[PDB]
């Protein structure tokens, strides 16, 4: 009588098939409206920024406010040049996959620059532990593109020896974490290794990842208290994409909320950044490492961005929201917005960007011919069985021998 | 009536049923409402039966087979999805520590009829975390059901049964099995359900009890015990070798259909366990250890078991690792040895 | 060169064992500073108030503030009379667990106000979570204590019959739910309850508890989630008692933060209240149980209070923090300071109080009395050793039919 | 030198020593630190050698093992600690998911060496959740290494072994067996280790090797597999019953030392399993299963087993759940039945 019945509450995204998203959940912000606070700002003092947007070039191309200072032109060559290969690369193992030459692929469209920007703010030591969509980092490290498709390909030369799924790379010497089909895990692992470089009074820092449908896993809650309870030297990414597979991230948690918030809620320096502007994420990037490396604490970062792919080669996106909800995304192409900043300032050219998308079309091509020469998935031409036994254990036990010899 | 269904067809209309059966039934995980999940067998649910009975789940396993012991608690009945079998682990304590016991340590005052069903099993270039064989990591658990269909048919039945069962059920579902029968030839190119026997699933409701195994291929050489993607391996498999082995398809992984098993392997003389999963401490070992305990006498040769390698299931040597017709039919041959 | 060793920070406590501990660190609020907002308030309007403390009752015992309107004084009477209750009950059962007729017990002293004060605000149908230290509410609501010694010594009379570690209790009819060994496991089923109770239109709302070290555990980020994205009806409490055994609540991530803004973070309204404040206690849960029933959403609370006795009766606090702890806890003793008030405002007196005080102590003893009828340690007198196949499943499966005959 | 030491102080001993000699090395966990943690087994060890090397965690279990892994991708080899076995759940993706498929799945570029100390293992008045024998949980992981010693100085050169171990390892402590044998005698009041054989422990380095076995009683009438308590729980059965039972401690549960197992059994013709952890799918099942197809034809007998009940862990009925000496004792009877 005295109270209405309780309802089971369920958001919804705006957008689905058939109409179109209203993206003002987005809690947006102009260029150069956010500051940019000191590499000793307390925690508790970064939360305006965790529910605001630091971003730096506006809607005409021209860089504004305080994140806008001190960019080296060529920095932003190589954040062009890392999207760009990232992309034609991304291109490249989509068909791959359809012909049928590759097992598995996953994009990272209209998401190049997080990565990448991130990757040429650290130095190569600090060691990064992405999740499967951050190819760009091992992009902008110019990690060998054969050794790269060979895994994809599981050749008698993947460097994983095949044991691992397409995509799920590992390259210690690029300081890029293997990766695990297993969501969240490597986020806590990131602190972890950061605790590690503290103990040993070394400056190396790590370099965490994760997407806003996974900071719902326990691992994301995990990392954010043991990064804070011991101070240590981690920048915490989240990339808010939107999207997991086919779930809003208003069912990770986001409606009325940021992510960005919840670094602020366990006493780490937030930060909400437009993540498809390029020299803001290099920006709030330096910003992270440098507060990290100077031993001043953690920093979590919510990259607002959109997965403009689909979720992988398995998923079709028309199936659960607008067709051409990238064409309205409020932030645009990074590649595109970078590109008119560029030129504008004279660092570029549409005879730069067309020469340039010409080679790396012309590396992934020569790479692709170079990588299938060791195998397909048509070819047998895979690695060995008896190798599926090593590296179990250090040495292959008794028991692995005798499942080796029984083969 | 009847309808020709795949598994996922099955599964999804054994939720279907008891979601119009039962008020208290609820179905949610990642994925599971608007879309209908990630392998379909949710399609359409939430359309039918409203975001309050059918909906999406946050990326958290915990959480959602959390929420579900609270919801059981109160008193629901949650079907609750997990993606991969492989992401169970972040659960493993809301499995073990509270779904399990909640009825023994309560003395009955709080019940969790939930049922998880977590879709498992390789032989599809899964790699790691797509394709393992977890049933050890559950069966152990005193207070858990495992059960693992082949059929569509009993798919339904089972699933059925298992969302009206009372006590915690861990529903696994191949993968492999989903779109149709496989028999671990990827020479040849895998068939629809269309074409094959038990396919023919009725619309409305019905059951297969819990704790009947079933014979596939009637045999009296070999037992054969097994379950999931292996029992047409197994079947396959004894057409090859000649063989006559009779191939049991458990279904109820435990508690198990204890008989079925001992009857025949008292006639036969000789058994094979077949599993995908990994070889030590998986489900095979205490099959090996049931039936030396009740059919020692009548053993003419040692239980033998032809199960995945010890080791994380890989992506390119994917035929080397799952075993398939030829590797259980040597075992067939190895039995039947004086 | 450049840049220093990184060192690991660890949080000590000010305090230890030949100290004084420095209580700076509580962020402590004057009674009646802070406000009180419409039970309606957002989630992002509470962040000051999560960093802040709601107190009614003044250093005089006088009640201040707008937290501090319709009181009933029958409400503070039983409230009073259920703190007693809890603590003397304690005491008696510390004293048993020494003459070895119990095996292990859990004080709460210290912390009888929070409990009791919740418990008085719902309704007896609003279920419950709690943790191993909330036997507060069960005297609240009036549980057989016959009932609860039982399992205490589990007796022949045990209505658990033996199963479970003596305070494990679990009482259905009391609205207090199983309580497992499992740290934080509740937290989450207790939102799920709530998540039920909304799925079936229904008007009863769930109760969570969780200590300070809990809340570190996985299940407290997914219990926020969870009751965030569903707007789950559920009261979230955070007991902070300043300790987690021996480690004190800055090892569990309170250096420079509060718990409270744990759930603005993830967009649920917060409060921080004295816990040793039953005006408070009350007031802030009659607040957070009528947001809830009103299906305004869920509610975080984190109680800030001491832990005044040891960890279990195992612990020996004298081994990790100064003696004389709980004399310099500034926020007292919440019989004490309820009792300075109920008598400065004339529905108390030393009368009634040492006449309670005498009440609770005979039928306490009495208590104690009838249940040992029923047998204890020494007394092989325990429930049989086959019920203990019982219950494990819905009927006792085959294997177990064994297994019993096998005994 | 050599002094006289319980299991908590051979425990102690053994990071006290690793702690020194190598650098990497870093021990913590929830109250491991200042305290000392619950059971005295990390004493001092954070007054010498800082806070940095030895700390106190928060209560996350998954935070504590992740974290672990980081540090073992960098370089470190943390000793981390669980305060009960019955609490490792939390942190089952992190062992599973990640600490034991880590070399693997990287080929070689990363490796977790790595170990977790949980004490388990009932016969305290523990109940469910202070109790539990979950080795079973852990054996059927590829990628892991699971031991238990049974003795101070077996606790000691097993551990520092199990810390220079490259591969990560799960380190269970039966609490039961901290301050003293016990053999299952509640009657009988329990001695300490200073009046008892393998008391005597060795103040510097030494190991105990992994993947071996040990005799603890000579024996040709039957092969009793077992380990822990029930080591203790089997010499006096054996010596109750009469019967001349050879007692093995298996001191490394897997991998472990298949040829002792296989060469006890094969002379004596019979053996029994007997463990804490509940019977189904427990540890026992791979035992009874390794012995069954290495010792066929040698076998005399059905292999028996004497485990915990399918049942989770009860407070009162404790002595009704352990398997003490007169059940144990009963099985070794059965055996030598004809």
């Amino acid at each position: 009588n005295e109270y209405a019945p309780l309802r089971l509450h369920v958001p919804e995204p705006t957008g689905r098939p058939g109409c179109q998203t209203d993206f003002s959940y987005l809690r947006l912000n102009d260029a150069g409206q956010a500051r940019k606070p000191p590499v000793d700002v307390d925690a508790a003092d970064t939360a305006d920024l965790s529910y605001s947007l630091v971003r730096v070039l506006d809607e005409q191309g021209d860089a504004q406010g305080p994140w806008a200072e001190d960019i080296d032109p060529q920095i932003l060559r190589q954040g062009m040049r890392a999207m760009l290969k990232t992309r034609i690369f991304d291109s490249r193992m989509v068909v791959a996959q359809r012909q049928k030459k590759m097992s598995f692929y996953m994009q990272s469209l209209g998401e190049e620059a997080i990565g990448s920007g991130q990757a040429l703010a650290l130095n190569r030591t600090d060691m990064c532990f992405p999740t499967y969509r951050q190819q760009s980092i091992l992009m902008a490290r110019d990690v060998s593109l054969v050794e790269m498709i060979c895994q994809l390909l599981s050749n008698e030369r993947d460097p994983l020896k095949g044991r691992q799924l397409p995509i799920m790379y590992s390259v210690r010497e690029a300081g890029f974490f293997t990766i695990s089909g297993n969501l969240a895990t490597q986020f806590v692992q990131a602190v972890g290794w950061a605790m590690a470089s503290a103990i040993k009074g070394d400056t190396k820092i790590a370099s965490a990842w994760i997407g806003d449908g996974a900071t719902a896993e326990s691992d994301f809650h995990t990392a954010l208290t043991f990064a804070h309870v011991y101070r240590a030297p981690v920048i915490l990414n989240v990339v808010n994409n939107q999207w997991a597979i086919s779930t809003f991230q208003a069912i990770a948690g986001g409606e009325s909320t940021t992510f960005a918030g919840r670094g602020v809620g366990c006493g780490i320096a937030s930060l909400r950044v437009d993540g498809n502007d390029f020299v803001a994420v290099y920006a709030a990037s330096r910003w992270a490492a440098e507060r990290a490396r100077r031993g001043l604490g953690p920093s979590l970062i919510e990259w607002v961005t959109y997965r403009a792919g689909p979720h992988s080669t398995s998923d079709d996106p028309s199936k659960y929201r607008p067709a051409d909800d990238w064409s309205h995304f409020p932030l645009g192409d990074p590649i595109a917005r970078l590109k008119q900043h560029l030129i504008k300032i004279g660092h570029w050219s549409e005879e730069e960007h067309q020469a340039t998308t010409a080679e790396f079309e012309a590396a992934v091509i020569a790479a692709q011919k170079e990588a299938e020469q060791y195998g397909t998935l048509a070819n047998g031409h895979i690695p060995s069985a008896a190798s599926m036994f090593e590296d179990v254990y250090k040495e292959m036990p008794d028991h692995l021998r005798r499942q080796r010899q029984e083969l | 009536a009847t309808t020709t269904m795949t598994m996922i067809q099955a599964l999804r209309s054994a939720m279907d049923v008891m979601l119009e059966r039962d008020d208290n039934v609820v179905v949610y995980g990642q994925d599971v409402g608007y879309f209908g999940g990630v392998f379909r067998c949710t399609e359409g649910l939430q359309t039918k039966y409203g975001k309050s009975r059918v909906f999406d789940a946050p990326i958290s396993e915990s959480g959602i087979v959390g929420t579900a012991v609270g919801m059981g608690a109160y008193g629901l009945r949650p079907v609750v999805e997990i993606q991969f079998a492989d992401y169970f682990y972040p659960a493993s304590d809301q499995i073990v520590s509270e779904m399990a016991r909640l009825r023994y340590r309560s003395a009955g005052e709080f019940i969790a009829p939930l049922t998880l069903r977590m879709p498992c099993g390789g032989g599809i270039y899964g790699g790691q975390t797509h394709s393992q064989s977890p049933e050890a990591m559950f069966t152990q658990v005193c207070g858990l059901r495992t059960v693992m269909p082949s059929n569509p048919y009993d798919a339904k039945g089972l699933l059925i049964a298992s969302i009206e069962c009372d006590d915690p059920v861990i529903f696994l579902e191949p993968k492999r099995l989903y779109n149709g029968p496989f028999d671990g030839h990827h020479d040849r190119p895998v068939t629809p359900w269309s074409k094959h026997p038990h396919s023919a699933v009725p619309d409305g409701y019905y059951t297969v009890p819990l704790d009947k195994a079933a014979i596939t291929r009637p045999g009296n050489d070999v037992s054969v015990l097994t379950y999931g993607t292996t029992v047409y391996v197994a079947q396959v498999a004894a057409e090859e070798s000649g063989v006559d082995a009779e191939v049991i398809d458990l279904r109820s992984l435990w508690p198990l259909d204890l008989d079925t098993i001992v009857e025949s392997v008292k006639k036969t003389g000789r058994c094979v366990v077949v599993h995908e999963a990994t070889r030590t401490c998986g489900f095979g070992a205490e099959l090996v250890s049931l039936v030396q305990e009740h059919c020692f006498h009548h053993l003419e040769a040692p239980i033998e078991r032809v199960t995945g390698w010890d080791t994380p299931y890989p992506h390119a040597q994917e035929w080397a690792y799952f075993p398939g017709p030829s590797r259980v039919g040597a075992a067939l041959k190895k039995v039947m040895e004086v």
